[PDB]
Formats: C-alpha cells, sequence, structure tokens
C-alpha cells in the first residue's frame, strides 16, 4: 500500500487535482495507514486509486474462491491506470477548455451582431434564427463549473475501467464500477452517474466507425473497442467468435495490418518486418505465445 | 453408451442387423435373431445394477452380439441346408448354447457364479419352447403381468414388438427385484438436484 | 486483456434480427435503411453544428460586414432545421418497426436463456462444451430449413412453431452429446425456460426455490415430530414441505388419509400422487406438476426422475423426449447437419 499510495504521489504530480473547496468527509475510506488525518483533494484521489487497485485483488478472490478463471493481478496494472488517468484527465481538460473558448467567442459574436443590427431584415431573420443556439450555448457555458468539478472523478472511473475491466465479464465490469463509484462517493469525489461509460470515453463518429467495422451494438464490444483503443500496454484479445480479429482487421486495412500465428514459421520474419516498418500486426494463437516479444 | 433400457437396446441392435440378413431361407431365423437381441439386452442391462445384475463388470458389448450372429447362421446354415424352413426341434440349440456358454459372452466370465448365471438365462431363453405360442420371456415383473413372446415369424413383426414395449421396464424384467433400482434411482435423483443446483 | 463475451442483451439482439429477417424481410429490410439513414443524419447533424461553431469563430470584425458569412450560416441552419424534419420521420417510421417487431421479443429472450445453459452446462461435465455458433446452427435450423413451416403462412401460428421448434432441436442435439442421465436435467431447465415464457402462468420460485437445496431448511430434535407411517428421512421431508404456505397443514393430511400408506408403497406413485396441498383456486396442470413433484421429493425420492420426467411432459410435450429412446440416425445428422468444417467427435464410455 505504501508503494502504490507513493507511485500514485509521483505520478499524479503533474495532475492538477488541487481542489481548495473539498471538504473531508466525516468517515474518510482510507486504505493507506499513513494517509494525513486531514486529507487533501490529491490525497483521496490518490488513496482511492489505490483503493481501486486493491479492489481487483478482492475481485480476484471472490471469483476464484467460485471456480472461475482469474489473471493475475500486477503493479503494471496500476501503472497503465495512473497512465491513463493521467491521460485522460489532460484530454477532458483540455477539450472542455477549447469548447469553452467556442462557445464563448460565439457568444459573443452574437451579442456584437445584435449591437451592430441595433446601431436589417436578413440579420434580423439570422439572429432569430440563432436563439436556440444562443440558448444552448449559454446553458453549456453555466454548466462549465460543475463539468470543471466531475472531471477528476469521472477520468478516475474511466480510467480504472480501462486498466482493469477489460477481462471480466458484463456482470463483474458493473460490479467493480460500481465498488469505485461507492468509493469516491464515501470520499466526497465528485463524479457524475449520467454519462454512459462508452459515450464518456468515445464520440459518436468512433462508433459509427466501430460499426463500419463490424463491431457488434453492444455496450461490452463498445467497452472492447475503447480499451483497444487507449491502450497503454498491448492488448490480448479472447473472442471465441472470432469477430474481434475481423473487427481489428477493418480498423487497421489502411495501415496495412498483417495477420499471422505464433506457430506460422515466417511469424518472426513478420514480426521484424512489423517492427521495421512500424505496420499493425496481428498475432493469433497466444496459447502458444514465443517469449521472444517479451522486450 | 449403453442404451436405456430394454427396448432401447434391442431397437438399436435390429438397426444394426441388416435386414437380408434376418431374412434369409429358414423363416425362423428371425425368432433366433430376436431371441439373440432380448438375451444381449438383458445382459447389458443387468450391467447397470453393478453388484447384483452381475458379480462384476464385465463389458458385454457388440463384439458379442456379432460373434453370435455369427455363430448363429452358421450352425443354422449347418443344420438348415438350404431349406425354407427348419423344425424348432431341429435346431441346434446345444451347439449355440454351449458356444455362447463358453466363448460368446463366457470368455469374460471369471466367476462360477455369474458362469451359473449366464448358463441360467441360455437354458431358459434357447430352447425348442421358444417357438411356442405361450413362451414367456419374463415372469411376474410386476406381480401380475409378464413380458410373452411375440408370435411373429419374420422380422419386421418382432420390430413392432419391440417397438410396442411400454416405457415402465424395472429390473424385473431383468429377473432382479424391483428394489434393485430404488437406491441408485434415489441417487440419481439427488444428482439431478445437485446438477441443476450447480447451473444457477 | 480485452474479452469478448456473449452479454444476453446482445444475444437477444441477434436473434431478434435474424427473425425479424426469417419472417418479415421486409421489416427487416426497413429497419436496417432506417438506421443507417439516422446514423447518416447524426452525422450530419454533427457536422453542421461543427461547421456553424467554426463559421462564428473563424470571422473577424462583425458578421454583417461579410455577406458570405451571413449566407453560409443561413445555409447551414436551414440545413440543419430539413435534416431534423428527416430525423423525425424516420423516429415515426422506427416506431412502426418497433411495434412491429415487439411480437418476436419472447422467442429472443428464450433463445438467450436456451444458449446461455448450454453454456451452463459445462459446470456438470466437461464433455459439454457447446459455442455460439451451435447454438445459431440449431436457431437457422429452426428457422429456416424447418419441416412445420412448410404450409404455414400465419405469423403468430409461424412464431408458435417456431418457439416449440427451437426448445425441441435444442434438446435434441444437445442431449445427442450428452451422457443420459443428464438429458433430464436438461429437459428440466428448458422446461422452466418454457415455463417463464407463459404469460398465463406464475411464478412458481418458491416452490422451484424449495425444489432445489431445500435440506437447508434445518430442522431440530423438536422441530420434527413422529409420524406414523413414515419414516425419520420421510418425516422431515414432510417438515420441511411444510414451511410452504400450500402444504402449512400437510401432517394433518397425511394422517387423515389413510389410504396414503398403500400409495406410499405403490411402484408408481408419482402416476397417482393424491392431493394433499392446499390451495384457494385450482391450481394448473403446469402447477399440479410442480406439486407433485414437491410431494414426490417429499416422500417417494426413487420415483423423484419419473416425476420429473411427468413434469417435462407437461411442459414440453409427451415425445419431447422420445428421440433419445431411439437409435442415432447418423445419417442424416452427417449429410446434412454436419458443416465439412466441424469435425464429427464420438465419445465413447469404456
Amino acid at each position: 500500500t505504501e508503494a502504490l499510495y507513493q507511485v500514485g504521489k509521483e505520478f499524479t504530480s503533474k495532475m492538477d487535482l488541487e481542489k481548495p473547496n473539498y471538504i473531508v468527509p466525516d468517515y474518510m475510506p482510507v486504505v493507506y495507514d499513513k494517509l494525513p488525518q486531514p486529507p487533501s483533494h490529491r490525497e483521496a484521489i490518490v488513496n482511492s486509486c489505490v483503493f481501486v487497485h486493491q479492489t481487483l485483488h478482492q475481485a480476484n478472490a471472490r471469483l476464484a474462491k467460485r471456480g472461475g478463471r482469474t489473471m493475475a493481478i500486477t503493479p503494471r496494472h496500476y501503472l497503465d491506470f495512473i497512465n491513463h488517468y493521467a491521460n485522460l484527465f489532460h484530454e477532458k481538460r483540455s477539450e472542455l477548455e477549447e469548447q469553452q473558448m467556442h462557445l464563448n467567442v460565439g457568444l459573443r459574436k452574437i451579442k456584437e451582431t445584435v449591437d451592430q443590427v441595433e446601431e436589417v431584415n436578413r440579420s434580423t431573420a439570422l439572429l432569430k434564427s440563432l436563439s436556440a443556439e444562443r440558448e444552448r450555448w449559454e446553458k453549456t457555458s453555466e454548466t462549465f463549473k460543475n463539468q470543471m468539478s466531475t472531471i477528476a472523478g469521472d477520468c478516475l472511473l474511466s480510467a480504472a475501467f480501462i486498466a482493469y475491466a477489460g477481462y471480466f465479464d458484463q456482470q463483474m465490469r458493473q460490479n467493480l464500477f460500481t465498488t469505485w463509484s461507492h468509493h469516491l462517493q464515501q470520499a466526497n469525489i465528485q463524479f457524475r452517474t449520467d454519462i454512459a461509460r462508452t459515450e464518456y470515453l468515445s464520440n459518436a463518429d468512433e462508433r459509427l466507425r466501430w460499426q463500419a467495422s463490424s463491431l457488434p451494438a453492444d455496450d461490452l464490444c463498445t467497452e472492447n473497442a475503447i480499451m483497444l483503443k487507449r491502450f497503454n500496454r498491448y492488448p490480448l484479445i479472447i473472442d471465441p467468435s472470432g469477430q474481434a480479429t475481423e473487427f481489428i482487421m477493418n480498423e487497421y486495412k489502411d495501415r496495412k495490418i498483417t495477420r499471422t500465428s505464433f506457430l506460422d514459421d515466417a511469424f518472426r520474419k513478420n514480426l521484424e518486418s512489423a517492427l521495421r516498418f512500424g505496420n499493425p500486426l496481428l498475432v493469433q494463437d497466444v496459447e502458444s505465445y514465443d517469449p521472444v516479444l517479451n522486450p | 453408451e449403453p442404451p436405456p433400457g430394454v427396448k432401447a437396446n434391442m431397437l438399436r441392435t435390429f438397426s444394426s442387423i441388416p435386414v437380408s440378413r434376418i431374412c434369409k431361407s429358414p423363416n425362423e431365423r428371425a425368432r433366433l435373431y430376436f431371441l439373440l437381441a432380448w438375451f444381449h439386452a438383458i445382459i447389458q442391462e443387468r450391467l447397470r445394477y453393478a453388484p447384483l445384475g452381475w458379480s462384476k463388470k464385465y463389458e458385454f458389448g457388440e463384439s458379442d452380439l456379432r460373434s453370435a450372429c455369427d455363430t448363429v447362421d452358421t450352425w443354422l446354415d449347418d443344420t438348415a441346408k438350404g431349406r425354407q424352413n427348419i423344425s424348432p426341434d431341429k435346431i441346434p440349440w446345444s451347439a449355440l448354447k454351449t458356444l455362447m456358454a463358453q466363448s460368446i459372452y463366457g470368455g469374460r466370465v471369471d466367476n462360477e457364479f455369474d458362469q451359473r448365471l449366464l448358463n441360467t438365462f441360455l437354458e431358459r431363453l434357447f430352447t425348442t419352447r421358444s417357438f411356442d405360442s405361450e413362451f414367456k420371456l419374463a415372469c411376474k415383473v410386476d406381480g401380475h403381468k409378464d413380458i410373452q413372446m411375440p408370435d411373429g415369424i419374420r422380422r419386421e413383426e418382432f420390430v413392432q414388438w419391440v417397438e410396442l414395449l411400454p416405457d415402465t421396464q424395472t429390473p424385473s424384467w431383468l429377473g432382479l427385484p424391483n428394489n434393485a433400482e430404488r437406491v441408485l434411482l434415489t441417487t440419481q435423483g439427488v444428482d439431478m438436484i445437485s446438477k441443476m443446483l450447480k447451473m444457477q | 486483456f480485452v474479452n469478448f463475451t456473449v452479454t444476453r442483451s446482445s444475444l437477444q439482439s441477434q436473434c431478434l434480427n435474424e427473425v425479424l429477417k426469417a419472417e418479415r424481410p421486409d421489416v427487416d429490410e426497413k429497419r436496417s435503411d432506417l438506421l443507417k439513414l439516422q446514423g447518416e443524419f447524426q452525422l450530419r447533424l454533427r457536422q453542421l453544428e461543427k461547421s456553424l461553431l467554426q463559421a462564428l469563430n473563424e470571422v473577424k470584425g462583425r458578421i454583417l460586414d461579410d455577406d458570405t458569412i451571413i449566407t453560409t450560416l443561413e445555409n447551414l441552419k436551414r440545413e440543419a432545421a430539413e435534416v431534423t424534419r428527416k430525423v423525425e420521420e424516420t423516429d415515426i417510421v422506427m416506431q412502426e418497426v418497433e411495434t412491429v417487431s415487439q411480437q418476436y421479443l419472447p422467442l429472443s429472450t428464450a433463445c438467450s436463456s436456451i444458449y446461455f445453459t448450454m453454456e451452463s452446462l459445462k459446470q456438470i461435465h466437461f464433455l459439454y462444451q457447446y459455442s455460439l455458433q451451435f447454438f445459431l446452427d440449431i436457431y437457422h435450423n429452426v428457422l429456416y430449413e424447418n419441416p412445420n413451416l412448410k404450409g404455414v403462412t400465419d405469423h403468430t401460428q409461424r412464431l408458435s412453431i417456431i418457439t416449440k421448434d427451437l426448445f425441441q432441436v435444442a434438446f435434441n442435439r444437445v442431449a445427442r452429446g450428452m451422457l443420459h442421465q443428464d438429458h433430464i436435467t436438461f429437459a428440466m431447465l428448458l422446461a422452466r425456460i418454457k415455463l417463464k415464457g407463459t404469460v398465463g402462468e406464475p411464478t412458481y420460485d418458491a416452490e422451484f426455490q424449495h425444489f432445489l437445496r431445500g435440506n437447508e431448511i434445518v430442522l431440530s430434535a423438536g422441530s420434527t415430530p413422529r409420524i406414523q407411517g413414515l419414516t425419520v428421512e420421510q418425516a422431515e421431508a414432510v417438515v420441511r414441505l411444510s414451511c410452504l404456505p400450500a402444504f402449512k397443514d400437510l401432517i394433518a393430511k397425511v394422517q387423515a388419509d389413510e389410504q396414503f400408506g398403500i400409495w406410499l408403497d405403490s411402484s408408481s406413485p408419482e402416476q397417482t400422487v393424491p392431493y394433499l396441498w392446499s390451495e384457494e383456486t385450482p391450481a394448473t396442470p403446469i402447477g399440479q406438476a410442480i406439486h407433485r413433484l414437491l410431494l414426490i421429493q417429499a416422500f417417494r425420492p426413487d420415483r423423484l426422475l419419473a416425476m420429473a420426467h411427468m413434469f417435462v411432459s407437461t411442459n414440453l410435450g409427451e415425445s419431447f423426449m422420445s428421440i433419445m429412446e431411439q437409435p442415432l440416425d447418423l445419417t442424416h445428422i452427417v449429410g446434412t447437419e454436419v458443416k465439412p468444417n466441424t469435425p464429427v467427435l464420438m465419445c465413447s464410455v469404456p
């Protein structure tokens, strides 16, 4: 727990986790023994990250006692979690500032246009046509502070789901996400419960293209596609039906992806080519994994 | 796997053996095959009641049935030298009974009491009396009723008789007491429950 | 790790779309065209919003100074309004498609339940491994090459025939690759699934819940009395079964029936289970079947399987399990049901 906490602290230094208006809950969901008694918002964030990491050990234990098949939880999962947290936090902050900048510029231009028409028929008709857009932009600009407040918790939950939830099925994914959300609730960490995970970590254009690439219209499939897009460690795909293979090949036709297998004689050569020319590579039969990929 | 019961066993037997095989020149041949099938079924069905039907789990299987069929054909052709009808008392009952007692279904037996039981079934089943109208394959299955010998002389009649057998088979069909299945059934019932409980 | 596991909703959608294609090809084609139209419509609306925002963001001075900006804004607003109009039109046509496809939801639910039961079948034996393609082959068999749909044209009767044949073919193909002792168990589950698909039948959750487990009801020394005519195990079974509201007066009903002992020693009591449960309204024949199943489990466990078969015969028909008694007709299965890519595994007991 010490190592996880210190890694979280040092890695989230670039993060803007300072919330001076944060209130310490009376019952703090403490998982770090030497966490300061009046924790700060950043301290609560890293403590919740450590809790998220330990929750995967608890879940693996629960599936192990029921005879289920579990995959080992490693500190590299925690490193992927914190890396995704930093990247998603920065991305969401940048997108939200850019959207607010565009909305403010649009609103000031509409106000300037009203002043110009005051100081004619066509522009009055245009302003009448733009009233709904102006109202929507003012409302979205009003929601800016709430979005800013919920960014940290939303990104933490999204990164946890990306790092840890890939191997598990729908029920266990929901269980882990509910556990993390409840822990954030006990820690007074702000997050949204309305937006879906797939809607939050993917846009409609990407989902439409995924549907074009023959990705099945399913929430778990969309989550899998998001993991295949935002991965830190190279993905290992488990698909008995195998439609994931066609989805990957369709998504990477333009970049000239090559299908191969660990049991193929040319695999090494293929791998070398994929490494030298920077082309996407798809290797099947990972049950016969060749340790030459270890580096 | 072994057929679920005597009816299924005999249906599988009659399906496995070609029609032209059974319908050769001696009209009596079909009955012999039926008898063999019944015998085979009974023998196999006594394996399910592992300690009681036989003292040991023997591998009475398709090879034994095929060997018995070949022996029946060989000795029937030897006796009925290309004749349309062979008198039932002229059928080589001694040859078939001895060959099945010592070699076919007999070489697997390593216990004198299981050998006595096999001799028992062979003596009761393979006689001239099997060709009578009132021959009785089994006696007092449910206390009152019992299983009659079909009055068929062609294969299709025997197949119909097997197909018309009820779905109320009891170990008394095999000569065993009716309670010989009780415990087994109970276990399987409990087993079913467990499997059901394991799939929720 | 990125695991692609089958979810109930996704399989339900797949089966609903497949039955819509098979039964209502015009409706399925219209639905596909509508989803494509709305996808590109939302795409166009997003592009129009982005273009409007960027046109406002990339204009210098005042908007009225450059009439080209005004014309572009007017064109964008006009196109947005008319694409939105097409959006409501596509929405109403989707309402038509949805009210058409509402009829086939129970079949898709049954399909998903059957597939997940087949997947759970691996828990009882290592040999019971079934892919999604196997169940999809069963479903295609039921939908497209079903001899019972040869001359039937009414959609409701076709759907009923398809629903019946789904259960029948699923049992046949799965049980051909199962040990006979397990067949009833599978049949039981199918019956329960078909029991959930009946609108007019109750849930029977408590009766099945006591059917399973049951022994977890701890009975003390004083809790279980000594009933004349029953053994200790039978007495505890009566006590546990009395926990139901319907069997609350079970000891009194058994004691008041002097003929009951005769029924306790009959060869096939499951055929003549006496009316020992108290109920205000008459139970359905399937409800009567569960009540007899409970009574048999309490009193004659050795005949439980037989009663279970009767239960299946009540839910799925008399001849539902009859194919397993027949010899394996391997010729037709190899010629028609087995693809050349699919190996025919023949697993035999010693």
